[PDB]
């Protein structure tokens, strides 16, 4: 494959060792999954742009849009949990 | 007469887990209410 | 099978909507009219077998199977309306409708053309029994006696699905009428031993051979009595039932595949005899006779001659009524003293004169007196062994000796000697009591008279 | 009068019982019908 | 929560699952289930305590995590053969990526761990969402995909599910962690018919929801999320410990029960294609849920545990819950098995 | 002059399978390890 | 309608009920204290609603036909053994305070029921929010074990948090010597073996615990012995109260929707009542309850749901 | 593992035994880092050294009783002159079962995974033999 597919490809698997790999805040897991979804974003457009299919030109801005509604959610869930302890360690996550 | 469970025998099935271990000597039943203290 | 099978589901509604003092009454009235009417299945014929539907039929084998089944059912309500008498209504008719539930699957298991639909009905025996230990036992441990018998069953009856399956493939059809045509020989494989096993260790554990037993005391110590008497009388006899008809398919994988087993049943039926000289446990002293009986069973059917099949209905038939009795009489000693402890209640014939004699012929026809159809079953199974191997007659001989040893030390302990003196509630046997173990051994010892209707479809 | 509470149930519910007993009949005839067209259809087709 | 916001918010729940079924363009599918996670999260919030956010958290991680993977093999998909379709990949790497996403969805093992934790920490209802519809789109997407999975993966999941769900269940007394776990057994039997006859995943699946459906049901009913709580049920509804029983055995594939049918039949197709040992492996590891399942009978039904003073005073209410379907329920849980070839309308 | 054993081999393998710590990181740890061992050693990528 | 969901969607909201008047108000004090004689007066003179203090057979008044059941379908509490024998090793004196907590509680869901039900205001003679005095008195008295303390205060954690405190404590001050010399002119042979000790611990209770606790959230007006017979005086106060403090400020119609979803339903108010803790004061073998319960179910009206009974004149039960 | 899975079946029974060997071995180590690295993720190691301890404990564990059994079964095959006989590999298996019982220090261990690991070797065998298949290739 061109070039670029290696280092976008290896961008997604370093941030989704990233994510499989948390250290202790929520945050930087959080982190490591809109990451992912750039490197989704950059390979969609590419393959999409480069092949000159037109109507998919769409499908990248709505990627971007539910995932960062995903996103919205998920910083809300890590406020409540910051408001239970104080901090984001997901070691605080062990009641279950 | 026909002998039914008395305390001792319901109590095993009240535990945290059914088998207990050294691994698992800290764990509690969970709140009845499923509501921890703040 | 319908004539059978309708009538039996209406007991259901019967018992349900009785008057409050009458389930018992009309619940073994009716059930008795059933048993009655299960005579017309002895329309025999000589070659063919008595096909009704595409669903279920009836040959020599079946048929008095079918007829020990609704025979025991009334004697069931009978020997358990004593020890259920402070139960309350719901949870009596409850009781009765177990019982009822396990006649329609047993009536419909003997007579299914098709082996699954046999399979289904075979495991579908397991709820109402488990239920009936579980729930109407008295000590702690018939929790555990129902997973061993339980878990003992689905050890063996999941392997037998998956050869059912796989026969159907290979065939095309699991309909026994079919097979008798389209059976093909096994040839010598490690594929067909473990299709030999599959088939056949299901039947094993519930006759059971000997090393697959412990479930059986285990269950019998925990039962109520009504359990006791369906599982010695005809939940063994399922898996004698299955190995009859099963072992059609599996020849001639049988000659050397049989060994084991043959030999784990010529010599666990002297180990089961010698153990009941020790047992103290009067309902355990019983389970362990009947291994030593249905290990008889086992070699019959395993040999497949003419003579070991005939031999093999007759034992089966002929065990079921006597342990069943041996369980009553050992049950109505229990209703009286509260324990099974063989030594605890001894010199029992100076007390209760007739219900000596109810013991005495018991224990007569477990010893297989001449001629007793349980002399006949066994004297066929011991003729043909001996054709088998002539030095199987001194096992055969030596357990006999072991067997008479056995049932005269169960009447010499309990009946014979001098009376406990401190237990002073040895009540007058009841009516109830009497009519019970007489409507086990009346008929029994009647058909010494007319044998050929328990000896099979190889008469 | 025993309740001291009137129970919910003190009284059928007439609509309910209304609607329950018109869905049924209207069921069962809707289902007969379905079975006479089916049979006549049936008929016409294979020429019966 | 509002009543008007709660149906808004399952019609949401439905909807989403409903896209993922109907849609024929990958993007929808990865819409639809991203659309199901939004309006699935407040529910299990929806009693505000620490368990509930932390399965809340612990929920929305795997499952976005599942939803990246899932767009990265639709991606790989589209590159290597330009199109969007829902149906067979192109890629090998695409399948397994999917294959992956989709077992970390139904939380097959070793993807499991999430399910008996998030159960624990939600309400009774919303783990009978979560055990039951969301079961939907995932099997509705392995469905369509299957000619394209690797069979030792998809074995490999279907045989560690089994496994898992099974020694899982042993060690339990917490009844949404007992339902957990026996989900994901009865998850591997789905997925390891998947391969021959897909028929049989979906028979599997509709009596593996309504015998859950009823569990949960009965439980809600009683508001017992223990096995001791649960041996209370015989001194206040003598007919619930019944019902229970016969689920139980149901769900334990007993004959003549109907949870026997759809193991019974996936055993028939697996050895019409010579699969012997597999199918019998599964059906024994299977008497694992068969011991905790009669641990449960016998605590509830088929003995009598000690009560207590107060409960006198609960004998003087009736239940007010609604229990909806019930009864309904209950029987299609126990007296399907005479109706089996009724199992042709699935195909 | 068995039962138990069977029983107390799925007694163990239980608690080997649930005395678990309930913490994300060693979770999501274990998902990396499946996902390097089905492309490392089974090939399931092809 | 009965009440839900739907109910609530087609205007059934609290806020729209409930007025100035609407006030929870609860009457408390040491024993003869005169609690009772000013719950009344506080009713009937700002047209609340009565509710009698919850006895042993409270739950009994609001079932069945209302008139009380046989004691074995209580357990047999007994107040007049609780003051012949305070140390009976049958467990008595906690069966009773576990059973009168939760008589309380039951009446507490009622009584807060009928508030958002209707919006008329409710005086209660004591509540689970006092109801802890009698166990601390009974504890320091060695009537009770710790065990039953440690089991009351599981109840009590899992229970009081899913209600509103009252909006108004009236607290009726009477020192132990004049209470004792009230019990004596009552005349009640039991509860004149009451000794003052026993009476002293109530108070302190009272004074240490409970009334400090409430004012942080309640508006809580005390009152004397001569000061409680001014029933006018006590009921200008109530309407001159500010309601400044409290979660009552907090409530809505949609956290009133959860509430009365609540209250309504008796079998989630009583559910941790019962919660499986076998402490041997409580817990009942399976024989006797099983006996028991048949026995309930064949007392008149109580064997079928209400309105499903033939024995007590129901009828149409094949179309309902 | 296909890749070492297909050295071990193409050498043929009672010959070359140390290839033989190699392979069970190899098969065995992999096991065992398999087991460690799960044990180590979800029960963390209190220190990085018992980590190292404990991964080579697991792995040379299941590497010794995968060596045994390959040396067991095939001297067996060699000495009694009895190649595709699944006896072989019942006396490997028990072997193998007996090093898992010395490494645990248990007797029952031993006693059960004699009995365990024996019989599950000797099915292999007839699978071999027979063809039977594990995870079979849809047909119908
Ligand atoms: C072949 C495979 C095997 C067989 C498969 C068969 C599948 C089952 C078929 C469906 C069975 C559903 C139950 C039928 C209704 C029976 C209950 C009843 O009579 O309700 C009468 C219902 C009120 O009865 P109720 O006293 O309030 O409680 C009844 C049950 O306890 C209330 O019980 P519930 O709380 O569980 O609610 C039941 C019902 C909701 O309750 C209802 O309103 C009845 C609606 C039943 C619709 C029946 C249509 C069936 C034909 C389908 C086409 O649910 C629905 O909405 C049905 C959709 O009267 C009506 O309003 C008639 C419906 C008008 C539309
Ligand atoms: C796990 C143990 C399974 C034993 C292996 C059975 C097997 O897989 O054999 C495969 C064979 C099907 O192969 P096929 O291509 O159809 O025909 C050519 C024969 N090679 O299958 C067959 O030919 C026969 C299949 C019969 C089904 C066997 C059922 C399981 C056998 C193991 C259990 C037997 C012992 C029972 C123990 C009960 C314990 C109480
Ligand atoms: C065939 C299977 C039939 C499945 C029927 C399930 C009936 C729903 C369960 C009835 C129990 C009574 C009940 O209240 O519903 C439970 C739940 C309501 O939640 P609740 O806590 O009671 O109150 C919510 C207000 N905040 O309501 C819910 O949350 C919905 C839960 C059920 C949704 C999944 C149903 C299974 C999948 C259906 C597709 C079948 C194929
Ligand atoms: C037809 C094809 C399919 C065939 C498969 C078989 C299907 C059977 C299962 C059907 C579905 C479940 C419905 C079972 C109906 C149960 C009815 C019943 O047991 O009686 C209810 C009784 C009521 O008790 P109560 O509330 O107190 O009112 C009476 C006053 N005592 O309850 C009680 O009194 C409680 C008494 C204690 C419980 C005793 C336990 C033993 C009774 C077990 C019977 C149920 C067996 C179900 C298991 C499956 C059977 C194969
Ligand atoms: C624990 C016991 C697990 C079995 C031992 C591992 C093994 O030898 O099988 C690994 C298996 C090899 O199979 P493979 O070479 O990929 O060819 C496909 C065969 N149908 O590799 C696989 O593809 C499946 C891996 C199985 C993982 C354990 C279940
Ligand atoms: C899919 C493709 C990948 C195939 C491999 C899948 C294996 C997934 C296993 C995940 C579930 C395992 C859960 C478990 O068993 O607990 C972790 C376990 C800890 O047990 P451990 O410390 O090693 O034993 C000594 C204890 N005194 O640690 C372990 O030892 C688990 C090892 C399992 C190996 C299989
Ligand atoms: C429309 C479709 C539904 C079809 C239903 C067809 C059957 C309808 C039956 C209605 C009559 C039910 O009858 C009602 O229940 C039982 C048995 O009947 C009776 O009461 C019963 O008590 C006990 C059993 O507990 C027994 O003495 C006896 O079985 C009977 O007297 C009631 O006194 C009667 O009022
Ligand atoms: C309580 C349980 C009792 C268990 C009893 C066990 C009995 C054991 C029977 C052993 C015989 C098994 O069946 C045996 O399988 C092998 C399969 O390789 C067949 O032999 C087949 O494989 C071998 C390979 O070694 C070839 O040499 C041979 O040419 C081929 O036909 C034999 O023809 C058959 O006799
Ligand atoms: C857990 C981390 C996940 C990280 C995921 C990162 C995305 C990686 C995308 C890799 C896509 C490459 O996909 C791979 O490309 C090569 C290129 O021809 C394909 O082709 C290869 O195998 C096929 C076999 O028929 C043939 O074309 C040829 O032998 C070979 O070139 C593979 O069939 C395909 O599997
Ligand atoms: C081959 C098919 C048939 C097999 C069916 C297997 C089904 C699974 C059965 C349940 C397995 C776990 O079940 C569990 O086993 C262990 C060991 O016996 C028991 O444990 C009990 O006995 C052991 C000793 O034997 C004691 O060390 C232990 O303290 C005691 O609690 C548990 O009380 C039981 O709940
Ligand atoms: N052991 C115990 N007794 C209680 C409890 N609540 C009330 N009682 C008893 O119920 C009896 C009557 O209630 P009281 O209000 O205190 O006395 P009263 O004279 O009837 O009422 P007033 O004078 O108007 O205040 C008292 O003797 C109390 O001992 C309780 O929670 N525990
Ligand atoms: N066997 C598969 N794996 N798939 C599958 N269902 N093939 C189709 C075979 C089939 C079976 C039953 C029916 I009714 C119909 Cl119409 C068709
Ligand atoms: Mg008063």
């Amino acid at each position: 494959m061109s070039m670029v597919y290696m280092n976008i490809m290896m961008a997604f698997t370093v941030s989704l060792v990233g994510l499989l790999m948390y250290r202790s805040h929520l945050m930087s897991s959080l982190l490591c999954l809109e990451g992912m979804m750039l490197s989704l974003f950059v390979m969609a457009a590419l393959t999409i742009l480069n092949s000159h299919f037109t109507l998919a030109s769409m499908m990248p801005i709505i990627l971007l849009v539910f995932a960062a509604c995903e996103a919205a959610l998920g910083l809300s869930l890590l406020v409540m949990v910051s408001n239970t302890y104080g901090t984001d360690y997901v070691q605080n996550l062990n009641l279950l | 007469r026909q002998w039914q469970p008395d305390v001792e025998w319901a109590e095993q099935y009240g535990g945290a887990v059914m088998y207990p271990t050294k691994e698992t000597a800290h764990w509690k039943p969970p709140p009845w209410n499923d509501v921890d203290p703040p | 099978m319908l004539k059978y099978i309708i009538p039996t589901i209406m007991l259901m509604p019967l018992t349900w909507l009785s008057k409050n003092n009458m389930i018992w009454v009309n619940s073994t009235a009716h059930s008795l009219l059933i048993s009655f009417t299960s005579l017309l299945l002895m329309n025999q014929f000589g070659d063919n077998s008595l096909n009704f539907s595409l669903l279920f039929f009836s040959d020599s084998l079946s048929t008095p199977l079918l007829i020990l089944t609704m025979w025991l059912l009334p004697l069931m309500l009978m020997a358990s309306q004593h020890h259920l008498s402070k139960e309350n209504l719901t949870r009596k008719k409850l009781f009765i409708t177990m019982l009822i539930s396990l006649q329609l699957f047993l009536i419909m298991t003997f007579t299914a053309m098709e082996l699954i639909l046999f399979y289904i009905l075979f495991e579908a025996t397991l709820v109402p029994t488990l239920i009936i230990i579980t729930r109407w036992g008295n000590q702690t441990e018939r929790l555990n006696a129902g997973l061993y018998f339980l878990f003992y069953t689905l050890a063996g009856s999941l392997p037998l699905l998956v050869a059912l399956i796989y026969i159907q493939n290979t065939v095309g059809s699991l309909n026994f009428l079919m097979l008798q045509y389209w059976v093909q020989p096994v040839h010598n494989s490690w594929s067909n031993v473990f299709m030999w096993l599959a088939c056949m260790m299901a039947f094993m554990v519930k006759m059971p051979l000997y090393g697959l037993h412990l479930w059986l005391p285990k269950a019998h110590v925990e039962a109520p009595i009504a359990g006791s008497m369906v599982l010695a009388a005809v939940l063994l006899k399922l898996g004698g039932y299955g190995m009859l008809r099963i072992t059609l398919i599996l020849n001639p994988m049988t000659d050397f595949m049989a060994y084991p087993f043959i030999m784990l049943s010529l010599w666990g039926m002297i180990m089961t005899s010698s153990i009941c000289l020790r047992q103290t446990d009067l309902k355990s002293l019983i389970a362990y006779s009947s291994v030593s009986h249905m290990a008889l069973v086992i070699v019959a059917i395993l040999i497949q001659t003419p003579w070991s099949y005939m031999g093999a209905t007759a034992l089966m038939i002929a065990h079921g009524l006597t342990s069943s009795m041996l369980f009553c009489l050992a049950n109505s000693n229990y209703e009286r003293i509260h324990s099974r402890t063989m030594i605890l209640a001894r010199g029992l014939q100076t007390l209760l004169p007739l219900m000596a004699t109810w013991w005495l012929l018991a224990s007569l026809t477990n010893l297989a007196l001449p001629p007793t159809i349980n002399l006949i079953g066994e004297l066929f199974v011991v003729m043909s062994t001996f054709s088998w191997s002539n030095i199987t007659i001194i096992l055969m001989g030596v357990n006999m000796v072991i067997t008479a040893l056995y049932s005269l030390y169960m009447l010499i302990m309990t009946q014979r000697g001098k009376y406990t003196y401190h237990i002073n509630n040895i009540s007058p046997s009841f009516t109830r009591e009497n009519a019970l173990m007489s409507l086990h051994i009346l008929p029994l010892l009647l058909l010494t008279l007319n044998p050929k209707i328990i000896l099979g479809p190889l008469y | 009068k025993f309740y001291i509470q009137e129970p919910p149930h003190g009284s059928p519910n007439w609509l309910k019982v209304g609607l329950t007993l018109g869905t049924s009949v209207f069921l069962w005839i809707y289902l007969i019908k379905q079975h006479n067209e089916d049979v006549l259809e049936y008929k016409r087709r294979n020429g019966l | 929560m509002n009543p008007i916001i709660f149906i808004i918010i399952l019609l949401t729940i439905m909807l989403g699952t409903i896209i993922v079924m109907i849609s024929s363009h990958w993007l929808l599918v990865w819409i639809g289930f991203e659309m199901n996670m939004l309006a699935i999260i407040p529910i299990m919030m929806k009693n505000h305590n620490p368990r509930a956010t932390e399965a809340s958290t612990k929920y929305f991680l795997t499952q976005s995590t599942a939803s990246m993977l899932l767009m990265m093999a639709v991606i790989i998909n589209l590159m290597f053969s330009g199109q969007w379709t829902v149906m067979k990949l192109f890629n090998p790497m695409a399948s397994m990526l999917m294959t992956m996403a989709l077992a970390m969805k139904l939380g097959m093992a070793p993807f499991h761990f999430w399910v008996p934790e998030v159960t624990q920490g939600i309400p009774l209802s919303s783990g009978l969402i979560l055990l039951t519809w969301q079961k939907l789109a995932p099997m509705s997407v392995l469905y369509q995909i299957f000619p394209s999975i690797n069979l030792n993966l998809i074995l490999t999941l279907s045989v560690l599910s089994i496994l898992i769900g099974g020694w899982g269940g042993l060690n339990q007394t917490q009844l949404r962690k007992i339902m957990a776990y026996s989900s994901i057994a009865h998850m591997g039997w789905m997925t390891a018919v998947l391969p021959y006859n897909p028929t049989m995943t979906l028979l599997n699946l509709i009596i593996y929801i309504i015998m859950t459906s009823t569990m949960f049901t009965m439980f809600m009913a009683n508001s017992t999320t223990t096995t001791l709580s649960l041996s209370h049920t015989w001194n206040k509804t003598p007919i619930m410990t019944v019902l229970i029983l016969a689920t139980l055995l149901s769900m334990g594939g007993l004959p003549p029960l109907s949870g026997f049918m759809p193991k019974w039949m996936i055993i028939q197709e697996m050895t019409k294609n010579n699969s012997i040992i597999l199918p019998t492996f599964m059906a024994i590891t299977a008497l694992l849920n068969l011991y905790f399942y009669m641990r449960l009978t016998y605590s509830t039904t088929l003995t009598m545990f000690p009560s207590t003073n107060n409960m006198k005073m609960k004998w003087q209410f009736p239940l007010m819950k609604k229990m909806t379907f019930l009864p309904t329920m209950v029987v299609l849980s126990t007296m399907m098995l005479p109706l089996t070839p009724m199992l042709s309308v699935l195909e | 002059k068995l039962p138990k054993t069977i029983s107390l081999a799925q007694m163990k393998a239980s608690t080997l399978v649930t005395n678990q710590k309930g913490l994300i990181k060693l979770y999501f740890l274990s998902f990396l390890i499946t996902i390097l061992i089905s492309m490392i050693l089974f090939n399931f990528h092809e | 309608l009965q009440y839900g969901p739907l109910a609530y969607i087609l205007g059934e909201k609290a806020t729209k009920k409930m007025t100035e008047k609407s006030k929870l108000i609860t009457v408390d004090g040491n024993i003869c204290s005169g609690k009772s004689k000013l719950a009344k007066e506080i009713a009937e003179k700002l047209g609340l609603k009565h509710f009698p203090e919850a006895g042993i057979h409270y739950v009994d008044s609001t079932t069945g036909d209302g008139k009380p059941l046989p004691v074995q379908f209580s357990g047999n509490c007994s107040l007049e053994k609780f003051y012949d024998d305070p140390k009976s090793n049958d467990g008595n004196s906690y069966r009773l305070q576990a059973w009168l907590y939760a008589s309380r509680l039951l009446q507490y869901a009622d009584a807060l029921e009928h508030l958002l039900s209707t919006g008329q205001g409710v005086v209660l003679e004591r509540s689970i929010y006092s109801d802890f005095v009698f166990l601390e008195a009974m504890y320091r008295q060695g009537f009770i074990r710790k065990q039953c303390v440690d089991h009351y205060n599981q109840v009590k954690k899992v229970t009081i948090c899913e209600y509103l405190p009252p909006h108004v404590v009236v607290y009726v001050d009477v020192p132990v010597p004049e209470v004792q010399s009230r019990i004596q002119k009552k005349g009640n042979p039991h509860e004149m073996k009451i000794t003052s000790a026993y009476l002293q611990d109530i108070e302190n209770a009272y004074k240490g615990t409970f009334l400090p606790e409430m004012s942080e959230k309640c508006e809580v007006l005390q009152y004397s012995a001569w000061e409680a017979q001014d029933a006018e005086k006590v009921v200008e106060d109530i309407e001159y109260l500010k309601y400044d403090k409290g979660p009552w400020l907090d409530q809505n119609d949609r956290k009133l929707h959860k509430l009365r979803m609540l209250v309504q339903d008796k079998l989630e108010v009583l559910n941790y009542t019962s919660i499986p803790v076998f402490l041997p004061e409580v817990t009942v073998g399976a024989h006797q309850s099983d006996q028991v319960f048949q026995e309930f179910t064949e007392l008149p009206g109580r064997k079928y749901r209400a309105g499903y009974n033939e024995d007590v004149g129901d009828k149409w039960i094949w179309l309902k | 593992a296909k890749t070492v899975l297909r050295q071990y079946w193409d050498i043929p029974e009672g010959t070359e035994c140390h290839r033989k060997t190699y392979a069970t071995t190899s098969i065995g180590g992999a096991a065992g880092l398999v087991v460690s690295a799960y044990s180590v993720a979800l029960k963390t190691p209190t220190s990085f050294l018992e980590g190292v301890a404990r991964t080579g404990r697991y792995t040379f564990t299941a590497a010794a009783i995968g060596a045994i059994f390959g040396l067991t079964s095939c001297i067996s095959a060699q000495v009694r002159e009895k190649p595709d006989d699944p006896l072989n590999y019942l006396i490997g298996g028990c072997a193998g079962g007996l090093i898992l019982g010395a490494r645990t220090r248990s007797y029952g261990i031993g006693a059960a995974a004699c009995a365990y690991m024996g019989l599950t070797a000797a099915l292999v065998k007839m699978g071999q033999l027979e063809g039977w298949q594990v995870f079979a290739e849809p047909k119908v």
